[PDB]
């Protein structure tokens, strides 16, 4: 029962982490607005709405 | 000096005898005397056979 | 700039303040440990939250009050439960013994020692304060120090501080049920000492919220914590003015301008209206007028007392969220109409409005619904002479034996103290006679 | 002997009992009196001042 | 911070702090070599209200236990709570008294005294904040009413400002153990009046009715007797250790019963007790205890309030209940059964609610009743006395450790004032 | 060329002084081995040899040879020059007399040589600071003896001093106030300033402010430190307001027997309490005039200040600090005589105060000390009057002083000249 | 640096310099054959003020063992610690005192006094600044009592500035050896007050009742008794052998302890004792220690100040411990009970912390308080003296070694002036 505890332990955890990258990923996104700077063109690519 | 306001002291504290025999229990720390009797009994029961065979 | 202070006392007052300021780290965004999850403008944001959160260098949010108590065991709660990060260590102040139901305890002396300690830390907080409006201070009648050392509070508030306002909520005693059995005595000396040295009362009976929370909204078998955060949505509306955008805004001056004409005659009732449940919300669209006609019910009071037998003195009315000003208009000139509800001859124009955006705010656990308008109302009614005639029957009932005045006697309190805290409400209770009458 | 008449008269014909005063120190409830400390004024009040 | 220092005088003093020693020590989680093996937080923050603390995460209670036969001593030493006890605090003599006063009060438990008063000071100082005391004893036998009303006397001289409670175990006419018990009981009642604070009265035929009528058990003993005195010990003491709703302690329970400071003699009782017939056929709600803690059948005293007046009522609950459900039943015994209510007190009931229940159950409650009913009491322990007082029955050994005649005469004036005290506040 | 010679009398001078220097030696980069791993700020304390080595410039002295033996072979023993460290062979026992005339006078020659050797060394030294405590036989005794050799040998040179005055409560001893009468009476015409610490006020700041409970000398060492370091600032750390140490007796002593002013620290806090609370200069200056924060046990409420002085360290500006003393002006709580229409002297520092590893106190930006001189000390006095009038009512203790050569009329006379000194506090307020 | 020379006459004082000089050599680290033993580096650094030194790394003690009888002194030669007294301090006479004060102080201990004296003033004068000496005799024999004090009035004719000390061991009326102790005691006691700068007071029955009523020892013995002597005997000379925070040699205790030159009767106790039984209960904290060291069941004298005043109070603590809660329990005791003490002493309390506890041990303190109820001992006496003396009860010993009744008729009224000196404070 302790390994399995440890398991689940681990399994949710993973889960946190890409949740806490994804959402520095989305403040950084809040970020910008029209006289702000570090925003640039990029090509239209099938990437974003993959 | 954490230990003076230490919270946790009186739980890691360890007493001054702990057992009948241990190695600090010397004469200058006044927890061990000579005088208690311990084995007086079986110097009781020693002479009052001694004293059924005599 | 637009800061107040809040004070709370007792054990009333401090379970009071744990669903206040519940409310008020989710009404803005500040978290149970005191940050904001991020700002989106970080050199940018809003700075709503200054009437009640101080802000350090980093990102810490603390709050503008004071938790006092003369017991360990309330406070000890909220020291190690979930905010105990939010507040500084130094704001909730407890004793070692409590005052014990007793006046003479709370005032003379346990309650005279803690008084130079709190005197103190309110310094600190109204001197980070720009524009400070008033103190807000929440006790009950029937403790010892909800009674004795907040009645010397006041005291030590008008000395220092001159004529800075002071504005009161009180849990006044309830008329059929009570928890102690020197509840007369507290209740007359406390508020004959505290005529001269306050400004407002707005006053609630737990028996009262009893009967709404049964019935209006359909939670049998409450606890304080229902009745607690009934409470913050009364003094969450009385402040929404000075944090979010209003199309008539209330200053925290206005109540005692516009709700105390004579210096003796300073008690209105709060009252709350749509509070219905999340079942019974969905059957019933709730406009402007629905929820102006609830607050002049006597079954929706919250204090056990009925208007129907007194002359409105003075009203107050605030309102939240979704709210036209002609629709407003349109009420209240009904409401004028209707000859079940009288108003005093010398007062003909009797009201004062004030129009806020910010819909109230649904906190999770809570049992009210999601609702677009609401109406928060301090009307001050001559139909309160009728609960200290209840009053002075209870105290001299006691008085006639002179029971239990050996308590209050060898507690620092000569005897003499008895026979003018009555003979001085009897006047009040006279007092109330003369602006019951007309003018002829 | 009347009970109810002379518990009233034990209160009235009587003097309060003031007590030793106090201050509270910190937040926790740490309570000590106020003559012995060196805080109130109490020594030059003597008759020795001075002279 | 707000402590207990827990006496108890005499071989019945002795036997029911054993077992109120094992209560406290399961609601706190300590197993009998002294160390703690709980596991919740609330078992560990306030236990310094009964538990010192030795090195090793050791608790020794404060407690002080005293007689004056020294078999009694391995008694305590017999029970699985034998251990906990620091060995200091035990106080033993080496002759009895044996059913008397002044063997007692003057002769040996008056040089058995000044021991003691070292031993209770060695504690009351090491406080930080000391509330007040506690008694357990019985006034029928020696040691526990010739003394121990000399234990009580020495200490509100010293300590006047403090609290002082007894559980006086006060004899009974029908479980009548010892012929010479009027004596005892008279002389030392007057020692109760002007010292303690409070004073509840627990008779031995009142638990005898509970055990054979209401728990139903075949063979009730001694050891199921001081079941219930110590549950109604730790219903009292419960809400200044775990946390509640509303609070109240030892002081303000004595602040709101006792309007005049001769009138603290009460009827203590407690809620839910069910035999194992009736107990898979009941419900746990919070109206069945208010039906049973205020059942006249339930009371700890051989006395009955159908006789007599409520001046006031105390009531302290436990469990995680509702105050609705709490405070509205308080408004429903006092409107219905008007006739048994003083009227010069309009609200006579006091209210608390503590939210930790004792281990193993879910909700509980526990009252204390003060009344004027309470006389009946007093009148049969009067009756029996000059009964047998005029005929100068026993005298020769009461009078011969230097005893008076008219200190006897003295000691019915003054429990006659207190029969008639009783009933000028019964006529109001 | 801004040097500070420090001298250290009794046990006392000693704990306090190790404080000191652990502090002075990690406030420049100084190792525990005189190395340093350039600038001249250590100057005013460190002077510099051929061997790369920064020796001090301080004298301690004691009359018991068991603690500074401890500095001889402790973690510091390559720092401290050998004979900077004076002991004695038995010690002064709690008494003036031993401690001023039998005793002291085969050691007061030597440290006169030593401080001969320091002081011809500094070629603009400032003066000297004497850190000693009343009680003590050689604090009391051979501190006022070299007090009364310094000014015949220096003259009209800045000498201070910080001075453990007896607690109002709690005393280690029961000789306390003859010592202390009879070292006020002698050295009330030698010493330009008298500063005083309490050590029952630093444990009450201890217990209160920070979260210490059951606090040691160490402990106090420490603050005292951070005191020193605050006034002794701004000759070596560049400022917007230098204050050199020949100003503190201008404007703190107005007349030449009332020249004994108490101090405070302002921001004395925690590293929990230091999270929830911002530390502007408006809150470290409102701090200072608190009855619950000063270091001596006595509550200036009672009297009427006659002169203030307020030390900056940090990160602070010249309109917060003139807003906050503005503000601090309007209170009646904080009542001037009436003959100190202005009442005030400002210093601002940059270099924000040194935080040591194993310390209590947080890491901070801004700080303030308050050197304040009040009327309100005069109850100290009565105290310390009262309780010599109770001792020698009965004559005690007294053999315990004439037997080692000095009569019985100083008694007489040290208790003369301070029921003169109470007159003059009490009449130079009103 | 701060030699202690160490004096003791008797068979009381020689089984007491026995034990005492055990608990040092363990307390330094001195095995039985003289060498270092020991593990710490303070332990080797004050060890001049008992230990001379001698040749390959051998600790010898700085004691003097005076004797009148050579069978007392055969046992310690012949114990565990017999092997590192130098032999050559053995001082012994062949013939006894037989329970006579006479005999030993002018005749038979006239012969010896001057040869004791070689002894001392050989090894005294080998320290570089004595601080001064020790005595421990028994003041109810005929050695220690009559040729003890015999050396103490003429060692302070040569050495006046310097310290004396008595462990005296004065008589009891309960426990009581010999028939002739109001005589022994009487015209020593006399001669205590002239020529000691500090003296204690130890009964036999109130060692006795600390082995009963605090140990529970079930056969206590003469070698129980002296442990708890030489308790209080390296306890006071403790903070100038180990460093400290605050530091009081044997002076700074006799300043703030005698107001008058005529008053300096202390009486001794110790903190941590503890029974086997009750020693898992206890906690070692410093509560603790001032809570017992005060208790009036605990004092090494049989007289108890719950009926006089205390003068003055002692305490040396030793062990790492805080200042603060220290000094806030002489405060916690001088000020809930204002009647045992005097009111012309504002403060009467005096502490002083060591650094190193005792070995094995973690707190200690002793307790060194002067009181006017140490006038009940004097009387207790003097009420047996005159009870004897107005029949002229065993005189025909004492007269013929030389005195005259002028002789035993001063040394009660000396006896009684100090009596009533000590009792005008007690009121
Ligand atoms: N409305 C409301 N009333 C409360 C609440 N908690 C306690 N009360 C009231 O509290 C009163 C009892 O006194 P407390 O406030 O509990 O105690 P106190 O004011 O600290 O006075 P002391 O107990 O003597 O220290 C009762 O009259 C209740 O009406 C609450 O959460 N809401
Ligand atoms: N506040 C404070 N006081 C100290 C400190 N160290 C010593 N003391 C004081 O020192 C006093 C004791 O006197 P000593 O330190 O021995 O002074 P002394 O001049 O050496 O006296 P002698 O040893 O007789 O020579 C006590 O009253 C303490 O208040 C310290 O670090 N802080
Ligand atoms: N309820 C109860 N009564 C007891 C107990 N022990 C003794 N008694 C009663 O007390 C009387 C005997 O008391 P006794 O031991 O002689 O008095 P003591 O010497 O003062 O303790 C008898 O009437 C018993 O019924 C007990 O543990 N519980
Ligand atoms: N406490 C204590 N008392 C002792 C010791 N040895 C002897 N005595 C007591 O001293 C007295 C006898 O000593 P004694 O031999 O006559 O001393 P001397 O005449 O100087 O040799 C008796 O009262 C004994 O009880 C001892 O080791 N410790
Ligand atoms: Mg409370
Ligand atoms: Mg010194």
């Amino acid at each position: 029962q302790i390994r399995l505890n440890w398991e689940h332990k681990e399994t949710c955890e993973m889960d946190w982490s890409d949740k806490v990258e994804a959402y520095n990923i989305d403040e950084a996104c809040c970020r910008y607005n029209n006289q702000s700077t570090d925003v640039q063109f990029y090509p239209h690519s099938a990437k974003f709405e993959e | 000096e954490f230990d003076l306001s230490d919270p946790l002291a009186l739980k890691k504290d360890r007493p001054a005898r702990q057992s009948d025999y241990d190695a600090r229990n010397t004469i200058s720390g006044m927890q061990k005397f000579m005088g208690e009797d311990l084995n007086f009994h079986l110097r009781k029961k020693f002479q009052e056979e001694q004293n059924r065979e005599w | 700039m637009r800061e107040c202070i809040s004070v709370h006392v007792g054990q009333a007052g401090v379970q009071i303040g744990n669903a206040c300021w519940e409310l008020y780290c989710l009404e803005h965004g500040i978290q149970p440990d005191g940050q904001m999850p991020s700002d989106k403008t970080i050199g940018g944001g809003d700075d709503s939250f200054n009437t009640f959160f101080s802000e350090t260098g980093a990102g810490k949010h603390v709050p503008r009050a004071v938790f006092v108590d003369l017991e360990p065991t309330v406070i000890d709660e909220v020291r190690t439960g979930t905010y105990r990060q939010l507040f500084h260590p130094e704001q909730l102040i407890t004793g070692k013994e409590d005052a014990a139901n007793n006046y003479a305890r709370g005032h003379y002396t346990i309650g005279k020692e803690l008084i130079d300690l709190v005197l103190d830390r309110i310094r600190k907080l109204a001197d980070q304060c720009t524009g400070l409006q008033g103190f807000l201070i929440f006790h009950s009648f029937g403790g010892g120090t909800g009674s004795g050392f907040t009645s010397l509070l006041m005291e030590r508030l008008s000395v220092d501080y001159g004529k800075k306002s002071k504005l009161e909520f009180s849990i006044y005693p309830a008329p059929q049920v009570s928890t102690a059995v020197v509840e007369p005595y507290n209740s007359i000396l406390t508020t004959h000492t505290t005529l001269e040295h306050s400004d407002c009362a707005f006053m609630v009976d737990n028996e009262a919220i009893y009967d709404i929370c049964r019935r209006n909204l359909d939670i049998e078998r409450p606890t304080y914590t229902n009745l607690n955060r009934l409470i913050g949505q009364i003094v969450s509306s009385i402040t929404a003015s000075l944090r979010f955008d209003g199309a008539l805004n209330v200053d925290l001056t206005e109540f005692q301008t516009n709700l105390v004409p004579y210096p003796r005659i300073h008690f209105p009732l709060a009252t709350y209206a749509p509070v219905i449940s999340a079942e019974k919300a969905y059957h019933e669209q709730l406009s402007v007028a629905e929820i102006t006609n609830a607050c002049f019910e006597p079954a929706n009071q919250m204090v056990k007392c009925d208007p129907r037998h007194g002359k409105y003195m003075a009203c107050c009315l605030l309102y939240r969220g979704d709210v036209v000003p002609k629709d407003v208009n349109a009420a209240i000139a009904t409401i004028k109409t209707k000859r079940t509800i009288q108003f005093v001859d010398w007062c003909p124009t009797g009201f004062k409005v004030g129009i806020n955006y910010q819909p109230p705010t649904v906190v999770p656990g809570g049992d009210l619904a999601k609702v677009q308008r609401a109406v928060c109302m301090l009307s001050n009614t001559t139909a309160i002479a009728e609960a200290w005639a209840r009053l002075d029957h209870k105290f001299d009932l006691m008085y006639a034996k002179r029971a239990f005045v050996h308590w209050y006697v060898g507690e620092g309190m000569e005897e003499g103290e008895f026979s003018e805290a009555r003979e001085d409400m009897a006047a009040l209770e006279k007092d109330y006679e003369e602006v019951g009458m007309d003018s002829v | 002997k009347n009970f109810i008449n002379t518990n009233a008269a034990d209160v009235i014909m009587g003097v309060a009992k003031k007590p030793k005063p106090i201050y509270v120190d910190k937040r926790t409830g740490d309570k000590h009196d106020l003559e012995t400390s060196g805080l109130v004024p109490k020594y030059i009040n003597k008759k020795d001042y001075g002279v | 911070m707000r402590e207990i220092v827990h006496l108890q005088a005499g071989q019945c003093g002795n036997q029911i702090g054993a077992k109120f020693w094992e209560v406290i020590s399961d609601e706190h989680g300590i197993d009998p070599t002294g160390t703690y093996h709980g596991d919740s937080d609330l078992q560990l923050e306030r236990i310094n209200v009964y538990y010192n603390e030795a090195t090793g995460g050791k608790y020794v209670p404060r407690a002080v236990l005293v007689d004056l036969e020294p078999g009694t001593m391995d008694s305590v030493r017999s029970g699985p709570f034998g251990q906990i006890f620091r060995p200091d605090n035990f106080v033993f003599g080496q002759s009895g008294a044996g059913n008397n006063w002044a063997k007692g009060h003057y002769t040996e438990g008056a040089e058995l005294v000044d021991s003691v008063l070292d031993v209770v000071r060695k504690e009351a100082e090491s406080c930080d904040c000391l509330q007040g005391f506690q008694l357990t004893h019985s006034l029928g036998g020696g040691t526990g009413s010739g003394m121990g009303t000399l234990l009580i006397s020495k200490i509100r001289e010293e300590y006047p400002d403090r609290i002082m409670n007894t559980f006086s175990v006060v004899p009974s006419p029908k479980v009548s153990d010892t012929v010479v018990e009027p004596y005892n009981a008279t002389l030392s009642v007057h020692q109760l009046v002007e010292n303690t604070d409070e004073t509840y009265c627990i008779d031995n035929e009142a638990l005898y009715d509970i055990c054979f009528r209401t728990l139903k058990l075949t063979t009730p003993t001694y050891g199921d007797l001081n079941h219930l005195v110590s549950a109604t010990m730790s219903g009292v003491t419960t809400c200044l250790r775990f946390p509640g709703q509303l609070n109240a302690d030892l002081r303000k329970l004595a602040v709101n019963m006792v309007p005049f400071p001769r009138l603290h003699f009460f009827m203590p009782g407690f809620a839910p007790l069910t035999s194992r017939g009736s107990q898979q056929y009941r419900a746990l709600t919070v109206p069945e205890l208010t039906q049973q803690m205020f059942d006249a059948k339930n009371m700890m005293a051989a006395c009955d309030p159908r006789h007599g007046r409520y001046l006031t009522v105390a009531a302290v609950f436990r469990g995680r209940m509702s105050m609705k459900e709490v405070d509205e039943q308080m408004l429903n015994v006092q409107n219905k059964n008007s006739s048994y209510f003083v009227e010069w007190i309009p609200n006579n009931v006091k209210t608390a609610v503590c939210d930790i229940p004792p281990r193993g159950l879910k909700m509980s409650a526990t009252f204390i009743g003060n009344s004027t009913a309470i006389q009946e009491l007093f009148k049969r322990i009067s009756e029996q006395f000059t009964a047998m007082f005029r005929r100068k029955a026993f005298l020769h050994w009461y009078t011969g450790e230097g005893m008076d005649e008219m200190e006897f005469t003295e000691a019915e004036s003054n429990m006659n004032d207190l029969v008639s005290e009783y009933q000028q506040y019964q006529d109001a």
